[PDB]
């Protein structure tokens, strides 16, 4: 969910 | 006539002799990485300087620390990047691993090697005599390196010193206030933290140098060997100089001012007055006597001086007898 999901 | 100029006693013309590419951070081009290689895990700290996160590099399954930069000026953001690259590989200097850009908001982000989120502040009031000597020597290694590279940190404080007590490693972090030293330059005096501002910043002497970090280092040492945090606890920038004068004495303060022809703020005259110099032995009680030694007081007295030229340099400090046992153990 936050750079990568 | 104006105030009297000054120059550093060490590493004076390093940046002048360097190619312009070294210290021209405005002309530096940033090579951007891939932000999708990192996944944020938890927040480590906040404040009006950046949002620091702990992330995981999913490429090699290694932990990292990501610092989200604030919408400040690009001029200062390139300076911190250039300083971190010039110092990459130095002793006890934080290593910049990657620089990425937000694909949506275009916000920059710095990626560092993972560090135990234990700053020196949560540990330096609980150290032994040998630990203080050892960690002071490691902090000196980082200061002497960046000074030799023509860079002054200008924000030395326990919160900017990351420590791994188990493996006895130390890293000097937060280079957002760091600046290249050029002779004759007049810098902004509103740098460093209040409890660690040198007298040259308090009397508004803009032509300072590496010796500013040595005063801040002396405040950390006084806070440790005396078990008093902070050692100079002023309620503002003006009172900060008053608390310093209550210890070092006002005689050497006004001699320091007349030497460099510093135009002191007229508001200081109403709050300064006269203070005799208090000896460092007077700060020793039963709870800190085991951390205080004649070598500690002599080393501390040569760091906390009004005259920035009289202070020990980072190189001279390592050769002090205070670190004789630590150097022999290397
Ligand atoms: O440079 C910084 O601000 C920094 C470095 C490591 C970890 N947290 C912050």
């Amino acid at each position: 969910p936050a750079x990568m999901v | 006539s104006g105030p009297v100029p000054s120059r550093a006693r060490v590493y004076t013309d390093v940046n002048t002799h360097r190619p312009r590419e070294y210290w021209d951070y405005e002309s530096h081009v940033v090579e951007w990485g891939n932000q999708d290689d990192y996944q944020l895990v938890r927040k480590l700290g906040r404040g009006k300087y950046s949002e620091v996160f702990e992330a995981i590099n999913i490429t090699n399954n290694e932990k990292v620390v990501v610092k989200i930069l604030k919408p400040v000026k690009k001029k200062k953001i390139k300076r911190e990047i250039k300083i971190l690259e010039n110092l990459r590989g130095g002793p006890n200097i934080i290593t910049l691993a990657d620089i990425v850009k937000d694909p949506v908001s275009r916000t920059p982000a710095l990626v560092f090697e993972h560090v135990n989120n234990t700053d020196f502040k949560q540990l330096y009031q609980t150290l032994t005599d040998y630990d203080i000597r050892f960690y002071m020597y490691e902090i000196l290694k980082a200061l002497d390196y960046c000074h030799s590279m023509g860079i002054m940190h200008r924000d030395v404080k326990p919160h900017n010193v990351m420590i791994d007590h188990e493996h006895r490693k130390l890293r000097l972090i937060d280079w957002g206030l760091a600046e290249f030293y050029h002779p004759g330059q007049e810098y902004n005096v509103r740098v460093a933290s209040r409890y660690f501002k040198g007298p040259e910043l308090l009397v508004d002497y803009q032509m300072y140098d590496y010796s500013l970090d040595m005063w801040s280092l002396g405040c950390m040492l006084a806070s440790m060997i005396f078990r008093k945090e902070p050692f100079f606890h002023g309620h503002d920038n003006y009172d900060q100089l008053v608390r310093i004068a209550k210890v070092l004495g006002t005689e050497d303060l006004y001699d320091y001012i007349d030497k460099y022809n510093i135009e002191l703020d007229p508001r200081f005259n109403d709050i300064l007055g006269r203070h005799s110099r208090k000896r460092w032995e007077r700060f020793v009680h039963s709870e800190n006597q085991h951390l205080v030694s004649p070598e500690a007081l002599d080393f501390l007295d040569k760091l906390l001086r009004y005259d920035h030229q009289s202070r020990l340099t980072a190189r001279e400090a390592m050769e002090h007898p205070y670190f004789y046992t630590v150097v022999k153990d290397q």
